């Protein structure tokens, strides 16, 4: 129970120019499941793969897809541990700013938040970057509202956006069958196709989890509802 | 530079690679195998189920106060895969947080509330490179009171997920897809029945066959609060079982 | 690599060994105590006339009848000298009199080794000061030089050099300077031993003396008193 | 060697190298003798100074009124070190009042030396202290490492060349115990001169002198009393 | 605080290294000179790098610490201002200085604020995981006295008083000619000491008033920074002074 | 001052409560919800002195939150009276709230009344607000210690009705709140005891009374 | 020293001799008429392949001299 | 038992060739019958990708 | 590996693809060099059997003692480093010390041994700190938690053992014990068995010299940890030379 | 161990620059155009909007244009991952002065607070300095209408016409041939720096996608902060774009 902690330059510039630690960050979140965020402008919906490549979890109560708040939720992809601080911690904030004003936070306040995390670990030494890219839904305000939070912590600002395996052909597939003022309903079918255009094959109940977020809240549906959407994609 | 990053620090102290995960905590999983201990875990609607070495190497080393099966707390119970160090350590620092928790938040603690409490602090251990990601797993049982009996199991990387069957420990692999077999040939879970499926998956795969007096089994049943070693008497009745057992 | 901290196989540390030599860098100061009195003399040595030779000290006051000249870095001396202030006068309010020359020499060196260069607190040393100090006054007991070093051992003098000329100056030192020699002479005898370190004469714009003695607070020489030990070296 | 970079880097025997390395330094310290009978604790020590034509100053330090020490070493640390004992003992003094345990002071001194050997980035002190102590259960001298052991002696001697001195300490070592406060002393400097070549010895201005017992209290003769030991004088025993 | 790594241990050549490599960069460039008169003190700098386009009225390289002390800096590289270096000595300076006022009724003398230099060097060099700043500052200012002063210090902490001097590009060299300048009737005329400033900063590079900046004290009165037009009338009346002598 | 009952009953819970929230004895307002909705799971009725009644509620309800999410348990009335216990003495004893705190667990429906005491408080059936004793008293009387829930419920809204009738303090709408662990139904007019007359002819006036000399937008 | 993935080179002169020297310890010939006095400074540089217990089937320390033990030396 | 090398000394080119030729023999176009061949190591990890 | 700059034994926060830890590891090998201390428990107390090093020709009693009282009724037996020792002993008797004024009843050994187990593993976890270098028992006897004997390591781990043996010859030492019936014996008996084992186990390069120290906590001092008497002390000697023969 | 991987980049070189400074410098000019013109009226800047894609939400006002405060409003260049925390420490710091003062904060007196912390992490403690370069404008009561620039460590300049990111030189030296030190109002001042990132920027016609530009003019005695619409910013560019027009002729 004696130390001082351990600060050292290998989370300072390298003569490129850019952050030696940044650039394997986000290579720890490439290598994570797929994960898509679409803003309907109708509701949030939020799509994972329920899956972890065993299927021996119970999950009924232990997800992937967690509502901080009443009607904010956060999706993520990449790093299963780091992720679980992230959403202890976002929480915390979560409540802290429900203390003052009532309101739940909005997602444009909340991702600033946990921003400056995720810089701490970056700037400071002996630390190391979370790597977890956040899609962060809410609807608040009057309008349904997606941010990503990828690991620097840069904060951006999409209305359809992909991560994971295959993010490039997510945001592709996503400009292409996704179009502007088309419902809810249209919102939830594309997402799991989507999830399809970014790691194909085989789906169970039990290998996808969809999330729907209005101002009624954030869920998680239950394996049987999810079971009726897979029959209509292809 | 290949066999390790020796020109670089990404074994040395924590800090991403340049092919994005750490070597050290990839590294931790390989510590858990160096304790020689294996433990299988079965779900059951009965009871959860922890079978473990109760095995002892000399007369000079106790076994009434030597077990691997811990005593959380009375409705939690746990047991450590691994290093027998860092075992104890997160043990003792569990305990004092559940008196804690039921002290001043008042709620009676479910398998969750250890399990994630435990592996986000395992967390800040992976996280600081002044600490080490730990060198033992902690497998949990207890119930649950909206699902029933659960079995938890948190990583050393400081993950935590609910498992209807879980191993841990030398062979990690080759116990938890032994027990898949005996998940997709399903069983409707009797008391009997949990005990039964975990003893013969690590009588299988270890191959030393056990008898009672060498595991020790650790139930946390729906009728008992509190956290019960079963010991011989139960075991051996459902041993000879295991051999009309196929 | 290894690290500066290590105790060699010699018997010493890396790090005092070093500060050694940086009181053996800078300029030559004498501090010799006579029965008389205490004398301090340094050398300015001026390179400009376009510089302020008042302005130019390396005698400063631990109190008001102890003079101390200092050795070595001058920057890295000034702080334990800011450090010796608070301390005399502090010791006023509590004894209710003044400062000795042995109680604020031994304070100091307790600070001057106390270096951890990674895991030390930042209210301490990462590196000890290369600074050698000769306090020089008289006090409530009599006239006493002590001369401190920069490993933190104290010791009483009579007569004592530090700077460039260190080991040559204290050797001859020994030789002219004895108790059998007054005030006046220990002043001529710290000026022939001053002009090889020297790249001059001995002028009176090129050595600054001062002399604390019996009966008397310091007094810092004027050019007249200067010039009357120039006349006759 | 790589068995030495900072004192938390071990040896595949099992040994840091840099708290033994610290050793070496307290050979650097000068000679000091520590001798205890049943009445007095004795500490005989060489003062060797750079001006000869001033007094020497002392290097029997102050703690208690029955408690003085005799440093070998590292002269800044010596000193660090003692006022931490220092404020222990006068500390002692006004709480539990009893004139202080030598065994108990010694491990307070322990702990806090174990303090950096145990810290990265730092080094060892490297200084050995002889203390001469009289409680209520007779006398005590005690010799500590640069490492936190301690060793109770009856007679002890670290510093420079310690091994000369030890070869009298050994022959006579039955005597220590039923001595007076006089004899132990002339004792002292028969071991003290040894640890020094054939053709030195010394004289009362390099003797300091720190006397403990039964009949005294604290009182550090530096030539006041020097001269009557010194006299009947013995030239090197070999 | 967790960082106390070295930047700074000592050199058995009986130096501070941050100290020495600060030396060499007041030796290289940013010309600042400094005289001293007799009713006024001017202390001027060469470069803020006005190149016809941008600002000189709220741009600040000489700043007031007091309103009867105030510095001008020098320390140059590739990256050129070290104003950032310069700022956090000026910001704790400033503090003092008005500290220094409230508590001793005397106005604080130029002779403090070179002690306070000293110190603050030292500081930290003592302070684990911590450097001197590169700075060199011409302390300029006011006793009790009212008598005018200019001071100097170099990176290592140790100040002396000078009629006159000149630091950048050949410290030597723009004192020798400045040295001649530098007569009775030079000091007295408060109006020939503002001169005697810019008529150093033109020896190393000549002309430009944007570039040269220079600020003025008169008593225990505020610090006034002079407008570059009045510099440029300046610099064309000297240019042909020089023509006069010789 | 607050009138607030909550019960235990052989359905689930059922809060009473008149609507006024006061100021002392003095309504500050005469709009809103004395009996609030907090998460999903948990409702609290809030009695005696307003100012410290609301904050209480308002700063466990971030602590339950936490404890709730985590744990994944539902919460449990013993779990809540041990945070408003640890909470309240943090604080110094100072005010004086009479909290309600019900929550539905996996097992029974479970309801505690907290007193400002900072006591380990379990009831059988409890009122509070004005004085602790004086609202139990009822619960004694009317329910025969357990009768259906339709019976019990139109029971609890009787006796309200009649500590609103004795007491003028609480005034306008009594709301019954039912409060299961997901469903909160906030029912606004349980029963409308008292309201007041049309404020259907104005005390307005034409400037000649008071007039103005500015119309204007700052920019 | 066989912890041998190396992606890139690793010598390998150097691996092909320390296979051979298991297989001469190896009871393909004698290892009752084949004794082997190893010295090594540490065996910490060395890999377990080598240590065993039956290619080197003593594990001797060397501790540095006791006390006693320099006088015997003298 | 190879790996990808390509910056080594002469030893670890010979190795290569040995290699290639055992890849072929096995499986290329080549094939064993009722004949085994058995192979012994000490790490499978000291294999080449292709092996 | 042990010649390095960075990481292996300069931390320990660091693992090998093995899972090892070097620096833990040189920990115990340090704990290794000096001479073997033995406790034994007994239903009834714990005997503890000591090698106390002559490192001098000038001792006195209890000089460079391993004997240590941690509690009333705990003594502590240390084998390796005795500068680690020292420093440990301060801190296993604090955690007793305030548990008897709190608890007012008698520190259980499985308390005790979690507590220094905890601050050693703290340690070996850090790559701050260097980890003690040395291995110690800790024996003790009571009516309120029955005789305990514990073990604790350079790793930080506490497990109870009814006869340990740390230090040099404990591979051999260990053997001797399994031999002995020590679980049902008088405290009276056991004292002659762990003499005899040292005597045998000692030779003149795992230390030179040694002054045998033998300590009781059992019936025969009622619950105290003391030492023995110069009788017992003798007489237990004498059969140690007996059987030497 | 610990000074080992302690790259020593926090050491001075005898050069007198500080490594970290310099490799953020780099940080900088990798990352897009951000310039700042000075007028007579009002004051204006242009930011580069690197957010393009036909499926963009807009959940904030802009992602580097940033209102600091009620009177000062910046621009970005650099990485925005540093910017996001800066920029909210930039606002406790703006707010906070307006709270005492009340009145609108010197665009100098902002820059400086900040240097301070710039300068902390290079010198010491092994942080990384912050890898964006602001060019903040603003009005304050005692110079009028001003620009300030800040660096990685904090150094200050005040500009009246000054470009950092992409294309650097050649943004500065463009706008330094037309303008020198304040000949124009603010109409003409968006319309040239519109034109200075046309020439920057890859699209050599742009649309209020590629550019974002935000005015800050002073209007019946107050300070408006404003960042113009899509709209507005349509207007200018043609104004710009038809002047390139007629230059070619």
């Amino acid at each position: 129970m004696a130390e001082r902690g351990y600060s050292f330059s290998l989370t300072t510039f390298s003569p490129s120019g850019k952050l030696v630690q940044i650039e394997y960050a986000l290579a720890a979140v490439a290598g994570g499941a797929p994960s898509v965020g679409i803003k309907a402008a109708n509701g949030v919906v939020l799509a994972t793969e329920k899956k972890q490549k065993s299927i021996l979890y119970d999950e009924r109560s232990v997800h992937k897809v967690e509502p901080i708040t009443k009607h904010i939720g956060l999706v993520y992809s990449g790093m299963g541990p780091d992720y679980r601080v992230l959403v202890h911690r976002a929480r915390k904030l979560a409540q802290q700013y429900y203390l003052v004003y009532q309101e739940p936070i909005p997602t444009a306040q909340l991702v600033q938040r946990v921003a400056s995390v995720m810089q701490e670990y970056t700037q400071s030494g002996g630390v190391r970057p979370f790597g977890v890219s956040l899609l962060i839904c809410g609807w608040n305000e009057g309008r349904p509202y997606l941010f990503q939070s990828d690991p620097s912590g840069a904060y951006f600002a999409w209305k359809a956006t992909a991560m994971g395996k295959n993010y490039v052909n997510g945001k592709t597939f996503l400009e292409k069958r996704y179009n502007e003022d088309l419902e809810l309903e249209d919102a939830i079918h594309t997402a799991i196709l989507t999830l399809k255009e970014s790691f194909e094959g085989q789906m169970t109940e039990d290998n996808i989890e969809v999330g729907i977020c209005n101002e009624a809240g954030f869920r998680r549906l239950t394996p049987t509802e999810v079971r009726d959407y897979l029959a209509a994609i292809a | 530079m290949s066999r390790g990053s020796s020109a670089g620090f990404d074994r040395h102290i924590t800090i991403f690679s340049p092919e994005g995960r750490l070597y050290q905590v990839e590294y931790a999983f390989k510590a858990i195998n160096q304790g020689g201990l294996t433990s299988v875990a079965v779900r059951g609607k009965d009871c959860a189920v922890i079978v473990t070495q109760k095995k002892v190497p000399d007369k000079l080393l106790d076994s009434s106060t030597v077990t691997h099966l811990f005593k959380i707390t009375e409705n939690i119970g746990c047991v450590m895969t691994g290093m027998t160090a860092d075992s104890r350590s997160q043990v003792q620092r569990a305990r004092y947080e559940a008196a804690n928790w039921k002290y001043k938040y008042g709620y009676e603690i479910p398998v969750d509330m250890l399990c994630k409490r435990i592996a986000d602090i395992s967390q800040v251990y992976t996280q600081n490179a002044e600490m080490r990601p730990l060198g033992c797993c902690m497998i949990l049982i207890g119930i649950d009171e909206e699902q029933g009996p659960q079995v938890y199991k948190c990583d050393p990387a400081g993950y935590y997920c609910g498992f209807k069957a879980t191993a841990a420990g030398v062979k990690q692999t080759e116990s938890t897809s032994f027990l898949e077999k005996k998940v997709k040939k399903k069983f409707d879970w009797t008391f009997e029945q949990t005990v039964e499926t975990a003893i013969t998956c690590l009588s299988t795969v270890l191959s030393i066959d056990f008898k009672p007096s060498e595991i020790e089994v650790g139930v946390v049943t729906v009728e008992n609060p509190k956290f019960r070693i079963l010991t011989e008497a139960e075991i051996d009745a459902h041993l000879v079982a295991l051999a009309e057992r196929d | 690599d290894r690290g500066v901290n290590t105790f060699s196989p010699e018997g010493r540390l890396f790090q005092v060994e070093y500060a050694i030599e940086g009181h053996k860098l800078g300029s030559t100061a004498i501090g010799i105590q006579t029965s008389e009195g205490v004398c301090l003399a340094v050398e300015k040595r001026i390179t400009s006339p376009l510089m302020e030779p008042s302005s130019i000290e390396k005698i400063v006051e631990i109190d008001a009848h102890i003079g101390c000249a200092m050795s070595g870095l001058i920057a890295d001396a000034k702080t334990l000298i800011d450090k010796a202030r608070v301390e005399t006068q502090n010791h006023w309010f509590t004894y209710n009199e003044t400062m000795t020359v042995e109680s604020v020499t031994q304070a100091v060196s307790n600070l001057a080794l106390q270096f951890g260069e990674e895991d030390a607190d930042p209210g301490a040393m990462s590196r000890p000061f290369g600074v050698a100090l000769l306090f020089g006054g008289v006090d409530e007991k009599g006239p006493q030089l002590f001369h401190m070093d920069p490993s933190g051992t104290f010791v009483q003098c009579d007569a004592r050099a530090i700077g460039s000329a260190s080991e040559g100056a204290q050797s001859s030192l020994q030789e002219v300077y004895h108790k059998s020699t007054t005030l006046k002479e220990a002043i001529k005898s710290s000026l022939i031993i001053l002009k090889q370190v020297m790249e001059e004469k001995l002028n009176a714009t090129n050595i600054e003396l001062a002399t604390v003695q019996p009966g008397q607070n310091f007094h810092m020489f004027t050019k007249e008193e200067l010039e009357e030990v120039i006349k006759d070296i | 060697n790589q068995y030495d970079n900072d004192v938390t880097v071990w040896s595949p025997q099992g040994r840091i190298h840099q708290i033994e390395y610290a050793m070496e330094a307290v050979k650097q310290g000068s000679a000091t003798v520590g001798l205890k009978s049943k009445t007095h604790a004795v500490l005989v020590a060489l003062k060797r100074a750079q001006s000869e034509l001033a007094a020497h100053q002392k290097k029997i330090l102050h703690v208690d009124n029955h408690i003085g020490i005799s440093i070998a070493g590292l002269t800044a640390d010596a000193r660090l070190l003692c006022n931490f004992m220092r404020q222990e003992c006068l500390d002692s003094r006004f709480v539990f009042d009893r004139p202080l345990p030598v065994s108990r002071l010694v491990s307070l001194i322990g702990s806090k030396t174990q303090i950096p050997t145990q810290r990265y980035g730092r080094r060892p002190y490297g200084v050995g202290l002889l203390i001469a102590g009289y409680d209520d259960m007779g006398p005590h001298v005690f010799q500590t490492c640069p490492s936190a052991n301690y060793f109770d002696c009856r007679a002890m001697s670290i510093g420079a060349r310690s091994q000369s001195a030890r070869t009298y300490l050994e022959r006579h070592m039955s005597e220590f115990m039923q001595c007076n406060l006089d004899e132990l002393v002339k004792h002292g400097l028969r071991a003290l001169r040894e640890t020094l070549p054939a053709e030195q010895d010394l004289t009362t201005k390099n003797v300091s002198i720190g006397i403990v017992g039964k009949d005294l209290e604290f009182t550090i003769y530096d030539d006041d009393d020097v001269s009557p030991f010194l006299d009947g004088l013995e030239e090197r025993p070999q | 605080m967790s960082y106390d790594r070295a930047i700074t241990v000592f050199s058995p050549d009986g130096h501070l290294f941050q100290v020495e490599y600060a030396q060499e960069a007041v030796k290289k460039g940013s010309t600042a000179v400094g005289v001293r008169g007799r009713d006024i003190v001017v202390l001027g700098v060469e470069k803020k790098s006005v190149a016809k386009l941008q600002d000189e009225r709220t741009v600040r390289k000489i700043c007031a610490l007091d309103d009867n002390v105030c510095m001008a800096f020098a320390v140059v590289a590739s990256v050129s201002g070290l104003t950032a270096d310069a700022r956090i000595v000026i910001n704790r300076a400033r503090v003092e200085c008005q500290s220094h006022r409230l508590t001793v009724g005397d106005p604080v003398t130029v002779e403090y604020i070179t002690r306070y230099i000293a110190s603050l060097k030292q500081r930290y060099t003592q302070s684990n995981g911590r450097r001197p700043f590169g700075i060199s500052a011409l302390i300029v200012g006011f006793d009790f006295d009212g008598t005018p002063r200019l001071y100097q210090t170099d990176p290592s902490g140790t100040y002396h008083a000078w009629k006159a001097n000149a630091i950048g590009r050949g410290a030597k060299s723009v004192r020798e000619f400045l040295e001649k300048n530098y007569t009775d009737d030079a000091i007295e005329t408060d109006d020939l000491t503002i001169k005697l400033v810019i008529k150093a900063l033109l020896e190393v590079v000549q002309s430009g008033g944007k570039n040269i900046e220079l600020a003025v004290m008169r008593r225990d009165q505020p610090l006034k920074i002079l407008s570059p037009e009045e510099i440029e009338k300046y610099v064309a009346e000297i240019e042909k002074e020089k023509e006069e002598n010789e | 001052t607050t009138i607030a009952g909550v019960v235990y009953k052989d359905g689930i819970v059922l809060g009473a409560d008149t609507r006024a929230t006061e100021g002392m004895v003095v309504a500050d307002k005469n709009c809103s919800k004395i009996h609030f909705i907090s998460p999903n799971i948990y409702c609290c009725g809030a009695g005696t002195a307003a100012d410290t009644d609301m904050t209480t509620q308002l700063i466990s309800s971030n602590l339950e939150l936490h404890s709730l999410t985590t744990g994944r348990l539902p919460r449990v009335v013993t779990a809540n009276r041990m945070l408003k216990q640890m909470l309240f003495r943090y604080q110094g004893y100072i005010g004086a709230a009479l909290v309600l705190g019900g929550v539905d667990v996996t097992g029974p429906h479970l309801y505690s009344i907290y007193p400002h005491g900072s006591t380990d408080k379990l009831p059988y059936v409890t009122m509070g607000s004005g004085s602790l004793a004086a609202m139990a008293v009822f619960e004694d009387k009317f329910r025969p210690d357990m009768e259906e829930e339709e019976a019990k419920k139109l029971v609890s809204e009787a006796i309200a009705a009649g500590i609103f009738n004795d007491l003028g303090s609480g005034s306008n709408i009594d709301l019954c709140v039912i409060s299961k662990s997901k469903l909160d139904f906030l029912r606004p007019y349980s029963v409308p005891n008292k309201k007041g007359t049309r404020f259907g002819r104005y005390r307005c006036e034409k400037g000649t009374t008071a007039v103005l000399t500015e119309k204007v937008t700052p920019l | 020293t066989k912890r041998f993935d190396s992606e890139k080179a690793g010598d390998r002169e150097v691996q092909r001799t320390m296979l051979e020297l298991l297989n001469q310890l190896d009871g393909f010939q004698p290892n009752t008429q084949v004794k082997v006095i190893a010295a090594t400074n540490r065996v910490d540089i060395l890999d377990p392949a080598l240590l065993r217990s039956g290619r080197l089937d003593r594990k001797i320390e060397f501790p540095m001299p006791n006390e006693e033990a320099r006088a015997r030396i003298m | 038992g190879g790996r990808r090398f390509s910056e080594g000394t002469s030893a670890d080119r010979e190795i290569q060739r040995t290699l290639m030729e055992l890849l072929n023999q096995m499986d290329g176009f080549d094939t064993l019958h009722r004949v085994k061949m058995i192979m012994a190591t000490n790490r499978p990890d000291t294999l080449d990708p292709a092996l | 590996m042990s010649s390095i700059g960075t990481g292996y034994d300069l931390s320990a926060s660091t693992f090998s693809p093995d899972g090892r830890v070097f620096q833990v590891e040189y920990a115990m090998k340090a704990v290794e060099n000096s001479s073997t201390a033995i406790g034994i428990r007994c239903k009834d107390g714990v005997v503890f059997g000591v090698e106390k090093l002559v490192l001098s020709k000038l001792y006195e009693e209890g000089s460079n003692k391993r004997l240590f009282n941690v509690d009333r009724h705990v003594g502590m037996a240390v084998a390796g480093l005795l500068a680690d020792a020292r420093s440990l002993a301060d801190i296993a008797r604090e955690e007793a010390s305030n548990f008897r004024s709190n608890f007012g009843y008698n520190i259980p050994l499985k308390h005790l041994a979690d507590r220094v187990a905890m601050y050693v593993h703290a340690y070996t976890l850090y790559s701050a700190v260097r980890p003690f270098g040395c291995s110690f028992m800790l024996g003790s006897y009571s009516v309120n938690d029955g005789a305990q004997l514990y073990m604790i390591d350079p790793s930080g781990v506490s497990y109870g053992y009814w006869g340990c043996a740390i230090g040099k010859a404990r591979q051999a030492a260990k053997t001797e014990i399994e031999k002995l019936q020590m679980k049902e014996m008088t405290c009276r008996d056991v004292v002659k068995e762990v003499a005899k084992i040292i005597y045998i186990v000692h030779d003149e390069v795992k230390d030179k010299a040694f002054e045998l120290e033998l300590s009781w906590v059992g019936e025969l001092t009622k619950g105290r940890h003391e030492i023995v008497p110069k009788d017992v002390r003798e007489e237990a000697e004498k059969y140690a030379k007996e059987s030497l023969k | 161990m610990s000074r080992r991987y302690d790259s020593r980049t926090t050491i001075f070189s005898p050069e007198g620059r500080l490594y970290q400074v310099e490799y953020a410098m780099e940080a900088i000019g990798h990352a897009g155009t951000c310039l700042g013109i000075l007028a007579n009226d009002g004051v204006l800047l242009a930011a580069e909007r690197r957010n393009i894609h036909k499926l963009l939400d807009e959940v904030f006002f802009s992602e580097k244009i940033y209102k600091l405060n009620e009177d000062m409003a910046c621009s970005v260049a650099g990485i925005t991952s540093d910017a996001n925390v800066l920029t909210n420490e930039l606002r406790l710091i703006a707010q906070r002065y307006l709270l005492q003062y009340q009145e609108p904060i010197p665009c100098e007196q902002l820059v400086t607070a900040l240097c301070d912390i710039k300068q902390a992490y290079t010198q010491f403690g092994g942080k990384r300095p912050f890898g964006v370069s602001l060019l903040y404008i603003g009005w304050d009561k005692h110079y009028g209408f001003q620009l300030y620039q800040s660096d990685p460590s904090g150094n200050y300049g005040g500009w009246k016409a000054t470009c950092i990111g992409n294309n650097s030189a050649a943004a500065v030296s463009m706008l330094k041939q037309d303008y020198k030190e304040g000949e124009m109002t603010l109409k003409s001042a968006l319309a040239l720096a519109v034109k200075v990132l046309n020439k920057t920027m890859d699209v050599s016609k742009l649309s209020a996608e590629k550019v974002e530009i935000a005015t800050l003019t002073r209007e019946n005695g107050k300070t408006v902060i404003r960042v113009l619409k899509q709209k507005e910013v349509e207007q200018l560019i043609k104004k710009h774009e038809e002047e390139e027009a007629k230059a070619e002729r």
